[PDB]
C-alpha cells in the first residue's frame, strides 16, 4: 500500500474505504482498500480487499454500499465495484474524458449520477449507469479545487476554483452556475439545512454561507483548509483538515472544541463512524490512520 | 520532419510511458519532475521534515534520454505570486528546487505557465535560477492565445461573458508574455510555448505574437474536429496558423487525453505530418535563403574591401539580374544608334566596377542581340578580380575589351563614354557608395551619355521582432561601445518579424547627376501609420533601381523582382524598443552623412516617443570612401 493516504470514507456498516497514491519514488501509482476492521488500518495483510490502480488517487467517494468512484491523475473518472463476496475490487469503467488530473469527485443525491472537477478547468456531470458524460461545463478560469453535490437535490451542487469563484450550480437553469478574499479550497453542505454550506480557504479560514445573502468565519488553521466533513449527529459537528498537519472539530458557530496534532504530514481526509458518532477517523501523507475520540 | 512532443501530467512508470510515447511517433515527452500533487512544505514543522525520497531517481533514464527526450514541467501548485505569504515562500523554494533538479538532469527545456497577469515574483525566481550555475536549459513559457477567463462558457448567470469587442483586452496574454520577458531582461533562454484554444481569437491577437521567440506550439486534443471517417483534423483557420508556425520551425506539443478513441494516437501526429507534407514547397529564393533566416551579417563594402572570389561567384549566380542588365543595354543601344548608323557608330560602353566580368558578357550578348557595334572598357579597382578579367580577356574577349585596373574616380579615361554600366548597389541602394563613385566617374561620361542604372531609391519600413532585437543585443563585443551593435545596419533575411507599416522611399540618386551644386548627403523624415498594438525594434530597408526606362530591379517585397536573390533586406536596429499603440504614427528621421573619408547613416525615431540619434558622426559604423 502506497505511502500517501488521500481518502478515507465509511459506508453504512462501519467498514473503512481507503485511497492512496505513491506521490514519490519510482512508481507513481495508486490503490483502493476496504477494511472491515478499521483499527487494523493502515495494515495491508490484515484487510478485507485491495487493488492496484494504474495511476494515483486524488479523490474518491462511496457509491452507496459497493461502488467506488475515483478521481485519477490519468484524466479518468473510474468506477470500481465490489464483487458478490466483497473480497475483490473490479473496475466496472475507466473513462478518459478530462484532459488533466481529476482532482475532485462527488456523487449526486439520487446516486445514479456524479460530478467531477479537474485541473483542465472543466466540471463534468456523469451518468453512472450509462457510463457517459451527460454535461461538460467550462465555467471556471483555473483549476477546479473542489466539487460538492447537494445532499438532497440531484440538479444542485457547489464547485470552487483557483479563479476565486465559488459557483452554486443548478442544472435546471439555462445558465446553471451562480457566483457567491483568499482562494476557496474545500466545500461542505450542511446536512440538515438545504440552504446552508461551509467553505475553507487557502489561508486557513472556515466560512459559513447562506445561499440567500463570507458571513460568519473563524481562523481555524495556519495553512490551507483541505477538507470539511460534517458529522452524522442531528446537531452536527464540523471536522476541518489542513496542510498545517492538524485536525479540528468545530461547533455550529465555528468555535474550537477538539484539536489533534497527531498527524506529522498533511491531513488529507476525515470520516465519522456511523456506528459510533463520537469516533472520527483521519488519514494523512504520513501513512497514519488516526482514530480520534471526539468529546461530543 | 515535424519535431513533436507529448505533454502528460500522469507518468506512473517513467520508462514505460516514454516507451509508449516513442512508439506513438513523438520525439520527446513533457512531464513533471516531482509528482504534480506532491505539495511540499519548507518552513513550518512537522511537514517540512517529511522523509524522502522527494522524487523519482535520475538513474531511471540514461543521461542521453534526459538531455534529448524529457522536457520538465513546473508543478501546477507552485504559485510564487500568491496573495498568501506562506504559499509565496513555499512556492519560491519549490520552484528553485524543481528548476535545479531539471538542471541536475540536464533537461533541454523546462515548462512554466503564464496563466495570470502578475508573474513578477515567478520572473524574479526564474532570474535567480538563471544566475545560479553555468547550465543552458531552455525555459518555455506556456501562455495561451486566449486566457481561460476570456474563452469560458457563458454559464455563470450573474457574471455574463462580455459580448463587446475589447481590442487591447483580447491581446492581454501577449502583455503577460511581454512583462515576463521584460522583467527577465530579454534572456535568450526564455521562449514561448504558445497554447492554441478551440476558438481562435481575432487576427490582430495572433499577429501580436509575430516576431516573438516561439519555440513550441501546444495543441490540445479537444481543439481537433472529427471528419466523416472518425479521425482527428483541424479547421481551415487553425490550419492557417499551423502553416505559419511550421515556417517558424516550432516544436508541436500534443496535450490532453485521447478523445478520438476509435483510432491509434499516431493520428494527431499523422494529421500534423499530413499538414506538413501539404504546404506550398520552398520557392527558389526560399530554397537559396534556407539557413540564413534571421542571421545577422555585415553589409558588404566592395569599395573599402577587396571582395573574395566566392563573393563574386555568388553575385554572378542571379541570371534574372543579368538578363535584366542585358535587356537594359539592348534597349539603350537601339535608342542611341539608329539602324542606318549601325556600322558607322561604335558605342563606347564602360563597365564601372566590372568584378569578374558578368556585365561585360551581358554587354557583349546585348550588342550582338541589338546588332550594333560596341567598344568595351572593364574598369575594376580590386586587382584580384582584375586577374580573372585579364585571363578572360586573353582567352575569350580580345582587344574589344580593355581591362582597366583602376578606381573610377581616379582613372584618366582615354575617351568619353556613351554608356556607363555599373552594379555598385547594396541592399539599401546607396550603402556601397554608388553615388560618390559614379559622381567621380561622371567627367568621362559623354554630354548625352546614359548611366545604367539611371536611378535608384531606398525604401524603409518599421518592424517588430523581439527575436531580431535579441540577435542584435547579443552582438556586444569587447573593446568597443557596449551599445555599438544597435548603431549599425545588418543584412539579414528577415523571417520572424512583423512589418508594421508599408515601405516608403527614403533616399534617391540619379545618374548622370546634372545638378551644378552636388551633394549626396541627405535628410529624410518618414511618418508610418500603424494599425496595430506592437513594439518597434528597427527599420527593414530595401531598394529599387531603374536600369533603363521600364527595365527595373527591386527587393521591395511588394514589387520584388521574381527570381532575384543576390540581396537580402537590410536592418537598422534601435537601442530601446518602442511601444506603439493602434492608430499611432511611427516617425523616423534618417540622415546620409559624409566627410572626405567616410559615408554613414544616422537615424532617430521622433514619434510616438524620441529615441537617441543612432550612429552620430559614424562613431559605431562608417562606410569607407
Ligand atoms: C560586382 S560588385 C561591384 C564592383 O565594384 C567595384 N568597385 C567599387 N567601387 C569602385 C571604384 N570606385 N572604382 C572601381 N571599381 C569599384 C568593386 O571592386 C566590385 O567589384
Ligand atoms: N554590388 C553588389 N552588392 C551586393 C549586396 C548583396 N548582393 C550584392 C550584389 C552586388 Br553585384
Amino acid at each position: 500500500m502506497e505511502r500517501q493516504l488521500e481518502a478515507a470514507r465509511y459506508r453504512s456498516d462501519g467498514a473503512l474505504l481507503l485511497g492512496a497514491s505513491s506521490l514519490s519514488g519510482r512508481c507513481w501509482a495508486g490503490s483502493l482498500w476496504l477494511f472491515k476492521d478499521p483499527c487494523a488500518a493502515p495494515n495491508e495483510g490484515f484487510c478485507s480487499a485491495g487493488v492496484q490502480t494504474e495511476a494515483g488517487v486524488a479523490d474518491l467517494t462511496w457509491v452507496g454500499e459497493r461502488g467506488i468512484l475515483v478521481a485519477s491523475d490519468s484524466g479518468a473518472v473510474e468506477l470500481w465495484e465490489l464483487d458478490e463476496n466483497e473480497t475483490l475490487i473490479v473496475s466496472k469503467f475507466c473513462k478518459y474524458e478530462h484532459d488533466d488530473i481529476v482532482s475532485t469527485v462527488s456523487v449526486l443525491s439520487s446516486g445514479t449520477q456524479a460530478v467531477s472537477g479537474s485541473k483542465d478547468i472543466c466540471i463534468k456531470v456523469w451518468d453512472l449507469a450509462q457510463q457517459v458524460v451527460l454535461s461538460s461545463y467550462r465555467a471556471h478560469a483555473a483549476q477546479v479545487t473542489c466539487v460538492a453535490a447537494s445532499p438532497h437535490k440531484d440538479s444542485v451542487f457547489l464547485s470552487c476554483s483557483e479563479d476565486n469563484r465559488i459557483l452554486l450550480w443548478d442544472t435546471r437553469c439555462p445558465k446553471p452556475a451562480s457566483q457567491i478574499g483568499y482562494l476557496p479550497t474545500s466545500l461542505a453542505w450542511h446536512p440538515q439545512q438545504s440552504e446552508v454550506f461551509v467553505f475553507g480557504d487557502e489561508n486557513g479560514t472556515v466560512s459559513l454561507v447562506d445561499t440567500k445573502s463570507c458571513v460568519l468565519s473563524s481562523a481555524v488553521h495556519s495553512q490551507c483548509v483541505t477538507g470539511l466533513v460534517f458529522s452524522p449527529h442531528s446537531v452536527p459537528f464540523l471536522a476541518s483538515l489542513s496542510e498545517d498537519c492538524s485536525l479540528a472539530v468545530l461547533d455550529s458557530s465555528l468555535s474550537e472544541l477538539f484539536r489533534s496534532q497527531a498527524h506529522r504530514d498533511f491531513v488529507r481526509d476525515a470520516t465519522w463512524s456511523p456506528l459510533n458518532h463520537s469516533l472520527l477517523t483521519t488519514v494523512g501523507w504520513d501513512h497514519q490512520v488516526v482514530h480520534h475520540v471526539v468529546p461530543t | 520532419r515535424v519535431s513533436s512532443g507529448r505533454d502528460l501530467n500522469c507518468v506512473p512508470e517513467i520508462a514505460d510511458t516514454l516507451g509508449a510515447v516513442a512508439k506513438q511517433g513523438f520525439d520527446f515527452l513533457c512531464m513533471p519532475v516531482f509528482h504534480p500533487r506532491f505539495k511540499r512544505e519548507f518552513i513550518q514543522e512537522p511537514a517540512k521534515n517529511r522523509p524522502g525520497p522527494q522524487t523519482r531517481s535520475d538513474l531511471l533514464l540514461s543521461g542521453r534520454d534526459w538531455n534529448t527526450l524529457i522536457v520538465g514541467k513546473l508543478s501546477p501548485w507552485i504559485r510564487p505570486d500568491s496573495k498568501v505569504e506562506k504559499i509565496r515562500r513555499n512556492s519560491e523554494a519549490a520552484m528553485l528546487q524543481e528548476l535545479n533538479f531539471g538542471a541536475y538532469l540536464g533537461l533541454p527545456a523546462f515548462l512554466l505557465p503564464l496563466n495570470q497577469e502578475d508573474n513578477t515574483n515567478l520572473a524574479r525566481v526564474l532570474t535567480n535560477h538563471i544566475h545560479t550555475g553555468h547550465h543552458s536549459s531552455m525555459f518555455w513559457m506556456r501562455v495561451p492565445l486566449v486566457a481561460p477567463e476570456d474563452l469560458r462558457d457563458d454559464i455563470i448567470e450573474n457574471a455574463p461573458t462580455t459580448h463587446t469587442e475589447e481590442y487591447s483586452g483580447e491581446e492581454k496574454t501577449w502583455m503577460w508574455w511581454h512583462n515576463f520577458r521584460t522583467l527577465c531582461d530579454y534572456s535568450k533562454r526564455i521562449a514561448v510555448a504558445l497554447e492554441i484554444g478551440a476558438d481562435l481569437p481575432s487576427n490582430h491577437v495572433i499577429d501580436r505574437w509575430l516576431g516573438e521567440p516561439i519555440k513550441a506550439a501546444i495543441l490540445p486534443t479537444s481543439i481537433f474536429l472529427t471528419n466523416k471517417k472518425g479521425f482527428p483534423v483541424l479547421s481551415k483557420m487553425h490550419q492557417r496558423l499551423i502553416f505559419r508556425l511550421l515556417k517558424l520551425e516550432v516544436q508541436f506539443i500534443i496535450t490532453g487525453t485521447n478523445h478520438h478513441s476509435e483510432k491509434e494516437f499516431c493520428s494527431y501526429l499523422q494529421y500534423l505530418e499530413y499538414l506538413s507534407q501539404n504546404r506550398p514547397p520552398p520557392n527558389a529564393y526560399e530554397l537559396f535563403a534556407k539557413g540564413y533566416e534571421d542571421y545577422l551579417q555585415s553589409p558588404l563594402q566592395p569599395l573599402m574591401d577587396n571582395l573574395e572570389s566566392q563573393t563574386y561567384e555568388v553575385f554572378e549566380k542571379d541570371p534574372i539580374k543579368y538578363s535584366q542588365y542585358q535587356q537594359a543595354i539592348y534597349k539603350c543601344l537601339l535608342d542611341r544608334v539608329p539602324e542606318e548608323e549601325k556600322d558607322t557608330n561604335v558605342q563606347v560602353l564602360m563597365v564601372l566596377g566590372a568584378g569578374r566580368g558578368p556585365l561585360v558578357n551581358a554587354s557583349l550578348r546585348a550588342a550582338k542581340q541589338a546588332d550594333r557595334r560596341i567598344k568595351l572598357y572593364a574598369v575594376e579597382k580590386n586587382p584580384n578580380a582584375v586577374v580573372t578579367l585579364e585571363n578572360w580577356q586573353f582567352e575569350e574577349w580580345g582587344s574589344q575589351v580593355t581591362v582597366v585596373s583602376s578606381d573610377m574616380r581616379e582613372w584618366v579615361a582615354p575617351e568619353k563614354a556613351d554608356i556607363i554600366v555599373s552594379e555598385l548597389l547594396g541592399s539599401f541602394a546607396d550603402n556601397e557608395l554608388s553615388p560618390e563613385c559614379l559622381d567621380g566617374a561622371q567627367h568621362f561620361l559623354k554630354d548625352d551619355g546614359v548611366s545604367i542604372p539611371g536611378e535608384y531609391t531606398s525604401f524603409l519600413a518599421p518592424i517588430s521582432s523581439s527575436k531580431l532585437y535579441n540577435e542584435v543585443r547579443a552582438c556586444r563585443e569587447k573593446d568597443r561601445d557596449p551599445e555599438a551593435q544597435f548603431e549599425m545596419p545588418y543584412v539579414v533575411r528577415l523571417h520572424n518579424f512583423h512589418q508594421l507599416s508599408a515601405p516608403q522611399p527614403c533616399f534617391t540618386f540619379s545618374h548622370p547627376n546634372r545638378d551644378p551644386m552636388i551633394d549626396n548627403n541627405r535628410y529624410c523624415t518618414l511618418e508610418f501609420p500603424v494599425e496595430v498594438n506592437t513594439v518597434l525594434h528597427g527599420f527593414a530597408g530595401y531598394f529599387e533601381t531603374v536600369l533603363y526606362q521600364d527595365i527595373t530591379l527591386s527587393i521591395r517585397p511588394e514589387t520584388h523582382s521574381p527570381g532575384m536573390f543576390s540581396w537580402f533586406p537590410i536592418l537598422f536596429p534601435i537601442k530601446q524598443p518602442i511601444t506603439v499603440r493602434e492608430g499611432q504614427t511611427i516617425c523616423v528621421r534618417f540622415w546620409r552623412c559624409s566627410n572626405s573619408k567616410k559615408v554613414w547613416y544616422e537615424w532617430a525615431v521622433t514619434a510616438p516617443v524620441c529615441s537617441a540619434i543612432h550612429n552620430p558622426t559614424g562613431r559605431s559604423y562608417t562606410i569607407g570612401l
